[PDB]
């Protein structure tokens, strides 16, 4: 498909 | 050098392909994304979990702040339609077997199903056609769900009795379970044209001689068939406990509803807060909002009991649940066969095989005597209420795509009347149970989230999808 | 030999290998017109990118066909096919040719005339050419053993202004750096062991990641073996480099060994001769990506720890459970001492050749060539949750979110081998005519190009530690692989020459691939090519030549993009898979890549005009082109509406195509005798642009990108790389609009296109200095224009630690022109802006990317960089004589010195890419490590 | 009468020669077998190439030998399974194998 | 430690 990122922390 | 070597040999020769080993792959794929990222984003919409405060991944999911270009679910339609539905095209060409045919009829309606209640249109009567119309017409979501149902009268007429020849993982070549299923599939599409409010005399007498002739299925519609093991568990485990970290935490509504109920099923996917023990929830879309009155140290992870994953690893994904084919019966005979000593057996019914599903059987006493008691319902409303919640947490980590569907058909859960900032001001006001509208909200238009978005991989490449609109605009079967 | 009627440019031995860089291309990084040349990053061994006169190829083979001697050379590239979660970049294929070995590069850049080499010359050629045989001094024997040392180049701009915590508040355990200004006090921070906590003064260390890289060191050996007669010649030369870049820990190894024998002999009429060579290499990267690597751990820590500090594991405190962050993000040291991304490489290649003359005016050549490789990867991490999840903080304590679930540990092998064989069958005639001359050429090729693969993992380790397939209590995984294409084509080159003034040039070539559909294999492209030296009273006017072309260069398809197929069943879902076998019933899924027999050959066509004119002998020169490139009809997986039943369908494209100008000037305003002093000036400015992708699919189709999120595309009438990302919504009159209530902007309804991969124009500028045998050389490399994906800000954003986010003194903000849009049933209205980002929220308003939002991680992909220096020493013979030695040169150089950009960029060195020396590389930069100084010493002995 | 003639061919290629001072062989070798036993099952295929040369300059000498070797090979499996010949020796003497 | 072989039919 088209990759998928990922949010942090805090 | 011999040219003629340009014959994939990775892959099987075409003439040994043949249907059996194709059709197992629709119910999974189906189950890929049903139980997989379109379960997830239900999951809030539906307002049972909410997005842990030490954490961001869904802030654009529970704060409404995600468009069209988000691909909220470009995933999904890729592997329901160009996965499970092109496969069931296969089949369907390459078996002629009548029984075979018809549980992919099934699956293929049970795709469509789902499409339809995500973007309201869908491609149908164009779709699954290769170059010769790379840009399908987006049928309207009455058309499919009319089309559909008639794929499956058709297809459940074609029956000679001969039994299936292909791998199946749901119900086992059992015929008279895929008869039930369809059925079934018919009694929840049919509640949905009379409640949209088109066609609503003959969809009434359609469903009473349904659910008069109860010839469902029995036990839960699943794909039970994962493993705690890379690239073999659960989709929406695989997805946030493994490929991410934890993510979700309880919800407001759901905590709530439980807590004031006495259920005993408020430990069956819920832990309790690290910090004080007790079963909390967050106000919808409040991540941002409950870290700025509170302290930043006094809303962290530990502040709200976090969604347990625990149970996630090899729990099957559900197309249709018992306790919700009971509630949907329990709705029938309540409001269209005045039947409320019948209505009262399905809803306990209901509540009763939930309640083995999650290991608290033998335990629905704590609800079917307390509160939410058949006898306490004092209005042939009050009652419908009391259906219609029950099945809201029939739902609750089981079939989140329809428990979102549910609650835009039924309008229930009711909406609070508070908005969330005020409900954490002054908690007596909430009604538990009710949604609440996120308290950061990107819906221009307020309230509820009703519709997901057209896909971006068919708004980049086929024309005729319908121009884009945002989340507060219903489907074609949710009128209020 | 310049009856050439297209652009080429030539380089000599001395000059490639003067820098000492372990590569043959990198080197010549800024020097030559329309020849782009980057490394994908400063991790010992990586690839380089050379892309000639643009992208055309859309997706993606623009490498240009680097022949040796002059068989083509294997140019594979061995990068990660996940550059978000494990990046690294093992290799470029003609990295392994020994820079000491070349005599003379040739780097022919145009599309027209193409036939000798075929259909991968249509991306431009590296011709190469082997130093060879004596007579000379001197027993024959060359030494070069070099020492260099490398440092951290740019490191991303931070601020010192306020340490750890989140919202503004003060943290002891955040991953980041938004608290309070620095007091100087004294607060806690990290865990809690043994009950006790560290305890430091509140104040920013402005140093703490420039501290934690070291120097790189890398020693390297040459050596050659050289001599010849009348009738023979012999070379044999040996190469080590080993190299430990600037990283902590062997994690970023490089080690490169050749060895070569390359011997000709006549006896007749009949010449034979035969180039033999063997490559090793052993890569170790320090692998990138948004999970638990190196770098991405690196800068999420908040600007008063001290990383260096960290290092000791005998402190209870910096071991895994007990980290002083547990936010998806580990101990940089304990990373690159446990886990594991290995990569070595053995390769023969070399090719025997027959000449043959007869008949006075003709000469018979066959020439087979064989390239063959075997490269074994093995990568692997620990099991951190059986070693470090019960009972510690970060740990049992964090439930479901703690960085140690679910990384249950992996290991996995790959054997990769590959072999090409190439053969050459060829008839010369030159015959002269009164003052006429003609050169003909007629020939037969023969390619045949295979590669396969078989790769093992193993999950979830049962000793934690141990990387062994069996080493698992679960299933494990298997993958297969193999491509298998072959070509014939027949060809043929005419040459045409008028008392050494006019040169005039005709080829033809007809290439059956066996990548096309059966009814149509064949295709057959021709050329023509003049020169004319206008150049035939001074002594002013050197050398004056005028230059065009007018050819095509085929172009078959990759392999298997015919038929249909059925592959085994496997959904892609975010983050994982469900793949087939399940359970016990094993399935098999229709292809989703529709396949198309009605494909027909690519087809290029050039036009080419040029200009080549010198002045005073030789004083002062320069070389102007102009060229039309058209790639029609590439055979590409164009995307499709999943709808349909596929993703993508193959089909011919349109054409993709690449105007522009090159210009060389150079000049030598001094020359003395004692003292030269010389000036090179190159100037190439090109137009990309696509010009139609099949209509029925859409416009667009993707050539990578995040979901939802910058993406970066191929659109219809756009350059090839259109980016796009979210943009804030603006009223019809300015104008950010915020949201009502907590402040910050609120995305538009699409996304916005922000610009093209591609600089406007690139130049660079050298000069060169002798006196007595002194060399100073300086060449700076000045790129400009485009934009490229920078996770580096991104996440130096969300973090709280790039200076950029200093901005309001973090005081609450009404974001500069702010508005609401205020909608009454359906009636849009504005109102100035009145609601405050609050204090607690300020991260969020960065971390989105500020009134840009997401398009504020496009970054401007510009920059001037010092790019090599060169000062040789050569000794005097006079210096000799009573020594062995015959000659001696001390030499001492740095490369990629110092770079210069822009001023919204204090991110990255531009010259970074997590996806590969090709296309899909100018994506961006997911987190890349640092780019890196180098400089060093060498010396040259002859003997 | 199960059994076939067993065909193989070769072909071999040396290139020599010589000065006061150096010397160069080079070489390439070439087999190509199939069995007696029927079938392509009984296969053998050998490449080799070779390149070896010498020179004197000195005093110093240096040489190098540098050599591939290629072969694809296919054999006709013996075992008490189900393999060729042991399925050939149970075989009743009254029964035609070649039928 | 050995091998086993195995008997034919008959
Ligand atoms: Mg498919
Ligand atoms: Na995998
Ligand atoms: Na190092
Ligand atoms: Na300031
Ligand atoms: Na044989």
């Amino acid at each position: 498909g088209g990759g998928g990122g990922g949010g942090g922390g805090g | 050098c011999d040219l003629n070597i340009n014959d994939d040999p990775n892959y099987p020769m075409n003439d040994q392909v043949t249907a059996d080993l194709i059709f197992p792959s629709i119910s999974a794929s189906i189950a890929s994304a049903v139980g997989g990222e379109i379960y997830n984003y239900a999951g809030f919409f539906a307002q049972y979990y909410e997005q842990k405060p030490e954490s961001n991944q869904y802030n654009t999911l529970c704060e409404y702040t995600f468009t069209e270009s988000s691909q909220q679910m470009d995933y999904s339609y890729r592997i329901l339609f160009a996965g499970a539905l092109e496969d069931a095209k296969q089949v369907l060409e390459k078996t002629t077997n009548p029984a075979d045919r018809f549980a992919t009829t099934i699956l293929r309606a049970y795709a469509f199903q789902i499409m339809v209640d995500n973007t309201s249109d869908s491609p149908y009567s164009e779709a699954l056609q290769g170059n010769a119309n790379a840009t399908p017409k987006w049928d309207t979501g009455e058309t499919v769900y009319k089309g559909i149902l008639g794929e499956i009268d058709a297809a459940e007429a074609a029956l000679d009795g001969s039994g299936m020849d292909v791998p199946d993982l749901i119900f086992n070549k059992n015929i008279a379970q895929w008869k039930g299923f369809a059925n079934a599939l018919r009694l929840r599409m049919y509640l949905r044209f009379i409640d949209a409010n088109i066609d609503a005399a003959s969809y009434t007498e359609k469903v009473k001689t349904l659910v008069q002739n109860n010839e469902f299925f029995t036990g839960d519609v699943k794909l039970d068939c994962f493993l705690d093991e890379t690239d073999k568990r659960n989709p929406w485990y695989n997805t946030n406990a493994v490929g991410l970290t934890g993510n979700h935490c309880a919800a407001y509504p759901l905590v709530s509803y439980l807590s004031s109920t006495g259920d005993p099923r408020i430990a069956y996917g819920i832990s309790k807060t690290d910090a004080d023990g007790k079963y909390v929830g967050q106000l919808p879309g409040g991540k941002t909002h409950m870290q700025s009155i509170l302290g930043t140290d006094n809303w962290k992870n530990k502040n709200v009991s976090a969604i347990d994953y625990s149970i996630g690893a090899t729990k099957p994904v559900y197309f249709f649940t018992q306790a919700e084919l009971q509630f949907l019966i329990a709705e029938v005979y309540a409001r269209f066969h005045n039947d409320d000593a019948n209505a009262k057996s399905a809803y306990e019914a209901g509540v009763t095989a939930d309640f083995a599903v999650r290991g608290f059987a033998g335990q629905e006493n704590t609800i079917l005597e307390g509160a939410c008691a058949w006898s306490a319902a004092s209005t042939q409303a009050d009652k419908l209420n009391l259906i219609y919640m029950q099945k809201w947490v029939s739902l609750f980590y089981m079939d989140h795509m329809e428990a979102w569907s549910e609650i835009r058909r039924t309008d229930c859960p009711k909406l609070s009347s508070y908005s969330a900032a005020q409900i954490q001001a002054s908690e007596s006001v909430y009604t538990p149970g009710e949604l609440v509208a996120p308290w950061t909200n990107g819906l221009e238009a307020g309230g509820l989230m009703k519709r997901m978005t057209y896909p971006l991989s068919a708004r980049q490449q086929n024309v005729n999808t319908p121009a884009g609109v945002p989340g507060s605009t219903p489907v074609w079967w949710d009128i209020k | 030999e310049k009856a050439l009627g297209y652009a080429a440019t030539s380089v000599g031995g001395e000059k490639i290998a003067e820098s000492r860089t372990s590569d043959v291309m990198s080197s010549l990084a800024g020097k030559i017109a329309g020849v782009q040349i980057s490394s994908t990053s400063s991790d010992p061994g990586a690839s380089n990118s050379v892309i000639i006169r643009g992208v055309s190829s859309l997706s993606g083979t623009n490498q240009p066909l680097y022949v040796v001697d002059g068989v083509p050379l294997n140019n594979s590239t061995v990068y990660s096919t996940d550059g978000l979660n494990s990046g690294y970049d093992f290799g470029n294929g003609a990295n392994a040719i020994n820079p000491d070995d070349v005599a003379n590069m040739t780097i022919l850049k145009g599309a027209a005339a193409t036939a000798l080499y075929g259909s991968r010359a249509a991306n431009g050629v590296v011709m190469i050419t082997t130093k060879s045989g004596r007579k000379e001094k001197g027993v024959g024997i060359e030494y070069n053993g070099g020492v260099q040392w490398s440092t951290v180049l740019r490191l991303p701009e931070f601020q010192n202004e306020f340490g750890m915590g989140w919202n503004g508040n003060h943290t002891e355990l955040e991953n980041g750096s938004w608290g309070p200004r620095f007091d100087g006090s004294m607060q806690l921070w990290g865990n809690v062991y043994n009950n006790s906590q560290k305890l430091k003064p509140y104040v920013a260390m402005p140093d703490n990641i420039k501290d934690f890289f070291d120097a790189g060191f890398r020693y390297s050996n040459s050596l050659s073996f050289n001599g010849a007669t009348d009738k023979s010649d012999y070379y044999v030369s040996f190469s080590q480099i080993s190299d430990d870049g600037m990283i902590p820990t062997d994690a970023d190894s490089y080690d490169k060994y050749t060895f070569s024998a390359r011997g000709s002999h006549k006896a007749g009429a009949l010449t034979f001769s035969s180039s033999l060579n063997y490559a090793y290499q052993k890569n170790n990267f320090a692998t990138t990506g948004q999970g638990l690597s190196m770098l991405n751990s690196l800068y999420q820590t908040p600007r008063d720890i001290s990383i260096i500090g960290l290092e000791d594991q005998n402190d209870p405190f910096n071991t895994p459970g007990y980290y002083y962050t547990p936010y998806g993000v580990m101990n940089p040291y304990y990373i690159l001492n446990n886990y594991l991304n290995e990569y070595e490489s053995e390769r023969f290649y070399g090719k025997f050749q027959l000449d043959y003359e007869f008949l006075k005016y003709f000469k018979f050549t066959y020439r087979m060539g064989l390239d063959t490789t075997t490269g074994q990867s093995d990568k692997g991490k620990p099991n951190l949750y059986a070693l470090y999840y019960e009972g510690t903080p970060n740990g049992e304590g964090q439930g479901s979110s703690s960085p140690f679930s679910g990384e249950t540990g992996q290991y996995s092998e790959q054997i990769t081998r590959r072999r090409e064989i190439n053969q050459d069958i060829m008839v010369n005639f030159n015959m002269p005519v009164n003052d006429f001359n003609i050169n003909a050429l007629v020939g037969f090729n023969g390619n045949e190009r295979k590669v396969s693969y078989q790769y093992s993992e193993v999950n979830d380790l049962t000793i934690p530690t141990w990387f062994n397939l069996k080493n698992s209590g679960k299933t494990p995984i298997v993958e297969q692989h193999m491509e298998l294409r072959r070509l014939m084509g027949v060809f043929g080159q005419f040459e045409g020459s008028w008392k050494n003034m006019l040169y005039l040039t005709v080829t033809a070539r007809n290439d059956w691939s066996s990548t096309l559909p059966k009814e149509n294999r064949s295709f057959f492209y021709p050329g023509i090519t003049g020169s004319f030296i206008f150049s035939e009273l001074q002594d002013v006017i050197t050398f004056g030549k005028i230059r065009a072309s007018w050819g095509k260069t085929g172009n078959d398809a990759d392999v298997y993009m015919v038929n249909p197929v059925y592959a085994q069943s496997s959904n892609r879902i975010p983050f994982g898979s469900l793949t087939f076998p399940l359970g016990g019933v094993n399935a098999y899924s229709a292809g989703n890549v529709l396949g198309s027999n009605t494909l027909s050959p690519e087809m290029t066509t050039e036009s080419e005009v040029g200009l080549n004119m010198a002045f005073f002998k030789n004083r002062l020169s320069f070389d102007v082109s102009y060229y039309n490139r058209n790639t029609d009809k590439q055979i590409f997986s164009l995307a499709m509406d999943p709808a349909s039943g596929y993703t993508a369908q193959n089909m011919n494209l349109g054409k993709i195509r690449n105007r522009g100008i090159e210009l060389l000037i150079s000049g030598t305003p001094i020359r003395t005798k004692d003292f030269s002093w010389e000036l090179t000036w190159n100037f190439t400015k090109n137009w990309s642009k696509v010009i139609s992708l099949p209509e029925e699919l859409g416009g667009i189709t993707t050539i990578y990108g995040l979901n939802g999120g910058t993406s970066m595309y191929a659109i219809t009438g756009m350059p090839v790389g259109v980016f796009k990302a979210q943009v804030a919504e603006r009223d019809p009159q300015g104008r950010i609009v915020v949201n009502s209530s907590t402040g910050l902007p609120v995305e538009a309804s699409e996304f916005g296109i922000c610009g093209d991969m591609n600089n406007k124009y690139q130049m660079g500028v050298s000069t060169n200095l002798k006196y007595k045998g002194i060399s100073l050389g300086i060449d700076f490399d000045i790129r400009q224009g485009g934009v490229m994906y920078s996770r580096t800000k991104d996440i130096n954003y969300f973090t709280g630690n790039a200076i950029q986010t200093a901005y309001n003194d973090r005081n609450p903000l009404i974001v500069p022109n702010s508005v609401n849009k205020i909608v009454n049933g359906e009636n849009v209205t504005y109102v100035e802006n009145t609601t405050p980002i609050t204090s607690s929220n300020i991260y969020k308003y960065w971390g989105d990317g500020g009134s840009d939002m997401g398009s504020c991680f496009l970054v401007d992909k510009s920059y001037v960089k010092l790019r090599s220096v060169v000062l040789g020493w050569d000794l005097p013979k006079r210096w000799l004589a009573k020594t062995p030695f015959q000659a001696v040169k001390v030499s001492a150089y740095g490369n990629n010195l110092f770079v210069w950009t822009p001023s919204s960029n204090t991110f990255i060195d531009p010259e970074m890419t997590s996806f590969g020396n090709d296309l899909e590389g100018n994506y961006g930069e997911y987190t890349a490590n640092p780019s890196s100084r180098r400089f060093g010493f060498n010396l040259m002995v002859k003997f």
